[PDB]
């Protein structure tokens, strides 16, 4: 009926706006890297590290959106 | 005048503009580059300013 019809739309909007946003956040913590690795090669591993270490946190909510919008696709549907 | 040794001095005439010094080449300098501030140009006029003061004193 109409419910899965509804869902799927909730599911598939809730995981773009997780996309979206996890892509540019991390990009852009990727691009800053980028400068700092061009401007002085000496520091590449410590500051890809750091960059593991805040890419940590950028995914945080995105995997919370993402795994709700696989809960309500493959479970509630 | 140019102080050889105490022995000798020799007169000399030496070109100061335009700069006439042999061009260089490196790798670690402009590799791992200075950060200009405010711009790398001012910098430079006041550096060739500055040198060629200190070669005439």
């Amino acid at each position: 009926n109409l419910n899965m019809d509804l869902l799927y739309m909730a599911a598939a909007v809730m995981m773009g706006l997780a996309a979206i946003g996890a892509a540019i956040g991390i990009g852009i913590l990727g691009g800053k890297f980028l400068e700092g690795a061009a401007r002085q090669p000496d520091l590449i591993p410590l500051l890809r590290t750091q960059f593991f270490i805040v890419m940590g946190l950028v995914d945080a909510i995105p995997m919370i959106a993402v795994g709700l919008g696989l809960y309500v696709m493959f479970a509630v549907a | 005048n140019k102080f050889i040794n105490t022995m000798s001095q020799v007169p000399t005439i030496s070109q100061l503009l335009p700069l006439p010094a042999s061009d260089d080449d490196d790798l670690k300098h402009k590799s791992w580059d200075y950060l200009y501030e405010p711009d790398p140009k001012a910098l430079l006029d006041t550096l060739l300013r500055r040198y060629v003061e200190s070669q005439v004193y």
